[PDB]
């Protein structure tokens, strides 16, 4: 293996060529923002609930950013479900619903961003990324919309028109792309259970589990978008994630301090 | 039931970046063929990336960059090929249009003029999927995702080879390479070895909703693109496994 | 004398967000009616916001946000309804266009195609006026400001009710609600009680320069929009108090 | 050999900012003349800056600002004149288009509609050349750079004077000012003294590839622009020193 | 000379008028970013070479920005030459090739920017300029694409369709516009020689030379784009430039410290 | 005052029958030039008769037939040349149209398509004037009568020679034939000797109301027709003695 061998294959073979693919796998691995943590703030599970859920999390973000670099992504929530319902009923395809859902995540980022503005924390976009490096350096945090940019090019699910890659996937892929050290999903339950705790009365809490174990237990589509689990098994940089209850005061803070609150889901 | 077709009268044509890489010798006849097709079809013409993307992958991988950094770098090269092709067609009223215009205003632009040119790469950008160090969702894949989302009448992939063979017909094993006039995406997906189309194209064909077949044809042979847009069998047909309504 | 008319041949149609909120059952017949109107009129179709804006007002007010933060949040919902409606009309050459395109390039876009769709909310954004915690310049108001600035031939407001009544016909007092076939903006402005149109619509009608009357009609009754665009009286006529030149 | 012509059927018309500065008295007849030309020619109409750019140069130079700061400030004024002229032509389907649209999508826009309006100033911006404290690449220069890059059929410069004289015909020496019906760019470049066209226009004429002659005509005389676009000699012809292919 | 005399001429004479031109020349001269240095990182001579050339320069940039304010522009390189070749063969004009070349400089700025992001250094654009003042203030450096914005309005050369103003000119004009104190071209040779050192075996190194001397020696089109030499003679603020070898460890650092590495080219 | 212009944006091009008589060698380049002009001008293309009319004059005169019998016989040959030229342009949307359509529906036909082809001979038919045994009102004369009645922007006569000479440049005296770059109709009318244009063309120029000049150019030299339609001087200019309004 060497640079020249890789360049020769890159020139002479299709990118589909297994030999090229394998030489590309041996390339060095640079992490762009290795000291940052990505946090997803759930749309339905947090922001849609208003002040009682959002204000304590704003306070935690403001306290946290003294010792932690944070990229804070927003979910979408009930207005996206309403849009999905209207558009699906008209027969529109998943790529059109994907565009509609992004606007709701953008709304949520704008609302969260306005509560954080006086602390210097911007909503980014516009520039995309490169407002990120300066903001992270100076103010230690930025807010972004969590929906992936695929829009009309969204791959559809096997069945139905709901976009399969939504704001859990968007935030996860940003953590993976930047090589961040940590990915925290902030939801409205303590973590993963053996069943949906809102539907089932005797579900059991799961502190730690791998993707394969989750699949073997029927939990592919539970507290995270199920494609995220497959993205996690493919990831180069973020090989586990943590799901915590944002409605518990201090849970985000304690997760950033290394406490094992919530559920840790591992790629293997 | 399946989603409606947004632009059922649209024909999508993807031009391989390596066709563009051959320069005037390939581009001038292709432009003359496209010129003659403009009064026959409503065309969305999407360009791939070609060899310059291989160069920026070599530099980017040497610098250690992740797959979400390489994806927009390659997409740039497909946009440049699109600007070149559109310039050659400008006097026919053809211009290059950016990805947001394709996603949101294609109908008005194809009402203004007979064809527009855009980049075939999809805007996955820094949210490209991990796993390979080479961006998987490239020009074949983006063009198909678009054509199928629109419910277009067809997608034709215009390459520098006659179609798909059992081995790379420009590669080491080219002596045992046999031409395949027809295949299914599911059979290709189970094969190993290189293809003239993205492997992710076969995955998005499995979830497709409208387009039943995609033809790969040699753009270096005048007349093949014209024949393919009339449904004539002149390259390799790929069956997507959409089944009729 | 009064300003010239920029687009005197334009017809502006504002679609209430709550019509869109009813989903396919309301949207499909309205799309079919719009399809038939495209060869008869040059249309600027502008969508309102509907119930999702009520939800984001509930969240935003619960977070304490000021009226200039709520105004662009509601405007987003009107843009989404515009993207949905335009998608349904894409095969007719109709696309959604952004506010800058409406303000600066509407003439070229209506030369390219028979109708375009945009958001009815005006871009007051963080410069919305204070006083109410609810943004005052909403979809009815923005559509009228545009139609009158252009000197358009008409503005028709398409709602989920037959027109204006003396009380909310879906509200507590609906039993004493009497239909008003005709009224003036100045008489409505002096009334208290709810209306199916923004109160700020009545204020901008008082400073209007061109549009003398605006009809509110029921988009859930096929054929009423068609009849209104020919000047037939099928809902409530609002006289702006523009007087002839 | 020379580069191809991108838009060989295009006519480019540059309107001096000082014509616009005269207000309705000059603009209304010019708009009426442009209206009549729309069915005869495919037009790119580009506006200059006029007196407001002189004011912002006075303020900017008083603040010490360099030539790359003054260039976009003047360009703004040419864009404003373009918005005014386009508004007057809106009912004919004419809109103002931004510099990126001119550079990349002019073909589709001139397929949608008969004429578009843009700014004649080129986007040199903070990368304007140093040497003079006055930006050298102004409206005449930008319009010619565009017309020649496109390989357009002509560029006509519409001014508030009949053409080029041997001295400023509104200046101190106006008594010895003799009209020049024809001249070459190389002869003008060797003269000292003021001109009604940018001196940098003469420099870009020396490297031109397509346009052989540019006519300067009086837009305050109805009918001269019409005659110039048919090649009639009604002002000053400038020979670029392109020589035939 | 006075403000009122200048305003009267500005109102009453063509901008072509020599008397106006001369009164404008006497105006005060404000430098926008007088404490900054512009650095061009060559596309073919540095970035195209990959890690072995770029990583040491990233380290120098990161060390340098503690004591120096830096505007770092990128060149284009071999992918632009490929585009120029394709487009020239089709007969396309210089203004179309100019647009194509900018995209390659943008690619190079994005790659360099990602290696610098964790140090807070953004790629600018988007905002154009005014991301520059804030970034320079806070993080002491920014990365930009070096191609001028002329695009379709590029003046052509006397012969051929290659854009004459490329990334040497773009970076130079930005230094001149901002009134920066210093302009450093980072290439892959020690400096100027009496002949191309890659083609000629007995070329002699030139530590310092004026533009006129370079012309008199046949060196108009050698290590810098030849239009840059004419721009330099016209410049108000940047009246000399330095060419250094970016492949020599520490050369950039030493040039920023005032050491005479490389070649200094003077306007007069 | 003079009559209004009916179609002031029209360009009329008369193609000599003897150009058509040269067959593909002349016709194919001329068709390719016309194809490129279609997006630049609104064209009425009118064909003359050529050598076949000489043959039918020989037969008709041998049978004793009067000038009103020979006139429609020659006109037939001009119509045939028009059908041939239109067929070659059919794929561009060009068709031949009959004399009544030219006289009454030209505006709608030039709204449908960029150019139409008709016969240049006027319908004088059995009411041709007596005096010569050769019909006087032929193709040059009919094309000018039409162009001037419409108030067209120009008439260009496309021949197999460079323009008018002092003697027939293909005739006995061709050695003393001197080229005339410019002349007036009144000076030609006072000369004796042959011309490449009908003598009756000079008579109808004396009563003309709109067209001031007519250019005769060599259609066998690619590019001359294009240049003439932009007013460039590349053949013989004939001044009609219309004087400006
Ligand atoms: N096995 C499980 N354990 C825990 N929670 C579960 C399980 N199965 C389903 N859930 C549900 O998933 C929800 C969390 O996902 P949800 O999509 O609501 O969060 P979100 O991130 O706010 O979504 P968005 O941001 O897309 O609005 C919980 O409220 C819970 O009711
Ligand atoms: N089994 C195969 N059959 C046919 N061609 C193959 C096969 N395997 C590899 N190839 C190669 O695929 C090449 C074309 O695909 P490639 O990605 O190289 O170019 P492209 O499609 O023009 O690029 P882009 O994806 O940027 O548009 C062919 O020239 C051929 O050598
Ligand atoms: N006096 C009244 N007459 C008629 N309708 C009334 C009256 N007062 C209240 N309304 C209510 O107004 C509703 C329509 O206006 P509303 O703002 O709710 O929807 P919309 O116009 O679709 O929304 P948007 O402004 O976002 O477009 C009706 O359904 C009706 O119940
Ligand atoms: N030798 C000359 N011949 C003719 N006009 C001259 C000459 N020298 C100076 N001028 C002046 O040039 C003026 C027009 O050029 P000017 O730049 O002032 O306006 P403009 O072209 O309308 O502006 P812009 O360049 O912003 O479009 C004339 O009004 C005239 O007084
Ligand atoms: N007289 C000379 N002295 C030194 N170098 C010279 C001379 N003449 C030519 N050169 C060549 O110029 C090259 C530097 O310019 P080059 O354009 O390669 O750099 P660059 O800034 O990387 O370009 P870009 O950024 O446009 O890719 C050197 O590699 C050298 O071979
Ligand atoms: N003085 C002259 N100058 C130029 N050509 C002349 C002159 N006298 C005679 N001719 C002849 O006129 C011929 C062209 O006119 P002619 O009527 O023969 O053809 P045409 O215009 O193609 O026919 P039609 O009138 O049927 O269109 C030339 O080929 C030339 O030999
Ligand atoms: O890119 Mo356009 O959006 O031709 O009105
Ligand atoms: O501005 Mo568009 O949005 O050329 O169709
Ligand atoms: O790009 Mo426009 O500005 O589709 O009319
Ligand atoms: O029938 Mo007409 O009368 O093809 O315009």
């Amino acid at each position: 293996n060497s640079t020249a061998e890789l360049e020769e294959l890159l020139m002479q073979r299709s990118l589909t060529d297994p030999q090229l693919q394998a030489a590309a796998a041996a390339a060095a691995d640079f992490r762009i923002l290795p000291d940052a943590t990505v946090i997803k703030i759930g749309g339905q599970s947090v922001i849609d609930r208003g002040r009682a859920a959002v204000y304590p999390l704003v306070d935690e973000i403001v306290a946290a950013r003294k010792n932690h670099k944070l990229l804070i992504g927003t979910g979408a929530g009930t207005r996206a479900r309403h849009l999905y319902s209207i558009a699906a009923g008209l027969g529109l395809p998943a790529g059109v619903l994907a565009q509609l859902g992004s606007s709701v995540a953008d709304q949520n980022a704008a609302m969260l961003g306005q509560l954080l503005a006086k602390h210097g924390i911007p909503v980014v976009g516009g520039a995309g990324l490169s407002a990120v490096p300066l903001s992270l350096a100076e103010v230690n945090a930025v807010v972004f919309s969590g929906m992936p940019p695929y829009k009309l090019w969204m791959r559809p699910a096997a069945e139905g028109v709901i976009p399969p890659y939504r704001t859990d996937a968007g935030c996860f892929l940003l953590a993976e792309q930047f090589g961040c050290k940590q990915m925290i999903f902030v939801k409205d339950e303590d973590g993963l259970y053996t069943a949906n705790p809102k539907t089932s009365k005797d579900a059991t809490f799961i502190p730690r589990i791998s993707v394969d174990e989750m699949k073997a237990k029927g939990l592919h589509d539970s507290i995270l978008e199920f494609p995220v689990l497959d993205l996690l098994q493919s990831a180069q940089h973020v090989r586990e994630v943590q799901v915590v209850n944002g409605l518990v005061p201090g849970n985000l803070t304690r997760a950033l301090a290394g406490e094992h609150v919530g559920t840790i889901i591992t790629a293997s | 039931k399946r989603p409606i077709r947004l632009l059922p009268w649209l024909q999508v044509v993807k031009i391989g970046g390596r066709v563009m890489d051959r320069g005037a010798d390939a581009i001038l006849p292709l432009v003359e063929e496209l010129r003659k097709l403009l009064p026959e079809h409503r065309l969305l013409i999407l360009t791939g990336a070609g060899v310059r993307a291989r160069h920026v992958f070599s530099v980017g991988l040497d610098l250690g960059l992740p797959v979400g950094s390489l994806a927009p770098l390659a997409a740039s090269e497909a946009g440049q090929n699109g600007h070149i092709l559109a310039a050659m067609l400008a006097s026919e009223g053809v211009s290059y249009v950016e990805h947001p215009t394709v996603a949101d205003q294609l109908a008005i632009h194809l009402s203004a003029t007979r064809a527009v040119v855009g980049s075939a790469f999809p805007p996955y950008h820094h949210h490209e999927f991990p796993g390979s160090r080479i961006p998987p969702h490239r020009a074949d894949t983006g063009a198909f995702l678009l054509a199928d989302a629109f419910g277009a009448a067809g997608l034709t992939i215009v390459e520098n080879v006659d179609g798909i063979y059992t081995a790379d017909p420009n590669g080491p094993d080219r002596g045992q390479a046999r031409f395949l006039p027809e295949t299914s995406a599911t059979d290709l997906a189970k094969s190993e070895g290189p293809l003239p189309v993205d492997r992710a194209l076969l995955d998005v064909m499995a979830t497709a909703r409208h387009i039943e077949r995609v033809q790969v044809v040699n753009g270096l042979v005048p007349g093949r693109l014209t024949a393919a847009l009339r449904g004539e069998h002149v390259g390799t047909l790929i069956r997507t496994g959409v089944r009729p309504a």
